[PDB]
């Protein structure tokens, strides 16, 4: 949640939607190659779980890794990240257009421009990881209910939108009660085996301090708490896109060894690698029948 | 008992009680 309370500290007020293991899985590439500091600093966020190219249910994952086409890799390196290597020539027009096209196809053409400005000829290695998530809700919201209902972008700035109800059930719910302000949270399942847990601030502008508190222990702990309650529910149906670069984020994290040449990436390659970029970009659609989400990331 | 969200609040998908896929920020419609 660290990373997500960095970006989202960064940019206050507007949208954000981020995919923690989209990220954990690149991070944990540049992990396998670091060296010396670089890598106990970066071992931090090391998960082989996502870092792979799984699938349960409704969420599909898949990792890639392009090497400069001139340098020359380690074998053991090369035998962790394993079916997810190639070697290309980053000068390559080309080549660019061919990776934006994979992550294109694999994202139901969701994220499709990955990368933006042609990559820098200098650029040693580009880690990459797509991640894919579609699945209808269990309780699928009342088409004849989805009304305008007004929506506090500020206790001031008013603006309408759709807003996705629905009355007569049950959900997980739960009304914690914090000195960093109190909220209540609620658990809308899919079909299958993943749900969305919203966290709602009873004030209509306690957002931020709880924001600001969101950690995975807290989440977890809030989330036990939660019981089979009775209550009616009013969620807004939106569609939103982002584009993030983690660079900033993870250094203030701790990862300060990691970008730039003091990076240590000796374990990957006897010639001298880089990574001074980390690419974010994502997409959502929430609406009353299904969800759709993906994003994709990668360490220019 | 009433969860109306129609202001800022945050939104996590996840895995029934596995790891989490998502989390994000619902703070502007952003009219897409």
């Amino acid at each position: 949640m660290d990373i997500f309370r960095e970006i989202a500290s960064s940019m206050k007020g507007e949208n954000v939607f981020i995919s923690p293991p989209s990220i954990s899985s690149v991070l944990t590439i540049l992990y396998y190659g670091a060296n010396g500091s670089t890598a106990e600093q970066l071992s931090k966020y090391v998960e082989k779980e996502a870092d792979k190219n799984k699938d349960d249910i409704s969420f599909k994952s898949m990792n890639k890794v392009y090497g400069r086409y001139s340098a020359v890799f380690k074998d053991s390196f090369l035998r962790k990240i394993g079916d997810n290597f190639q070697t290309v020539d980053f000068t390559d027009s080309r080549t660019v257009d061919a990776i934006n096209k994979s992550v294109d196809i694999f994202t139901e053409g969701k994220i499709n421009p990955l990368l933006d400005e042609p990559l820098s000829p200098d650029t040693s290695l580009l880690a990459i990881s797509a991640v894919y998530f579609k699945a209808k809700w269990l309780m699928p919201f009342e088409k004849e209910f989805t009304s305008d209902y007004p929506f506090y972008v500020s206790p001031t700035e008013m603006v309408d939108v759709s807003m996705m109800s629905m009355y007569g059930e049950a959900f997980n719910h739960a009304s914690v009660k914090e000195s960093f302000g109190n909220f209540s949270i609620i658990e809308l399942p899919y079909v299958g085996d993943t749900s969305m847990v919203v966290i709602l601030p009873d004030n209509i502008d306690g957002l931020e301090s709880i924001e600001q508190n969101l950690t995975d222990t807290n989440f977890k702990k809030w989330s036990d708490s939660m019981d089979a309650m009775f209550i009616d529910v009013h969620i807004p149906k939106f569609k939103v896109t982002g584009s993030y670069n983690l660079v900033d984020a993870l250094v203030k994290l701790g990862l300060t060894e990691v970008f730039g040449s003091t990076g240590d990436y000796s374990n990957m390659s006897n010639s001298d690698v880089s990574v001074d970029a980390m690419i974010h970009k994502t997409y959502i659609d929430v609406n009353e029948e299904y969800t759709e989400a993906a994003a994709a990331t990668s360490a220019l | 008992n009433e969860f109306s969200a129609d202001h800022p609040f945050i939104y996590v998908i996840r895995h029934v009680d596995g790891k989490i896929l998502f989390v994000g920020r619902y703070s502007s419609p952003t009219t897409n």
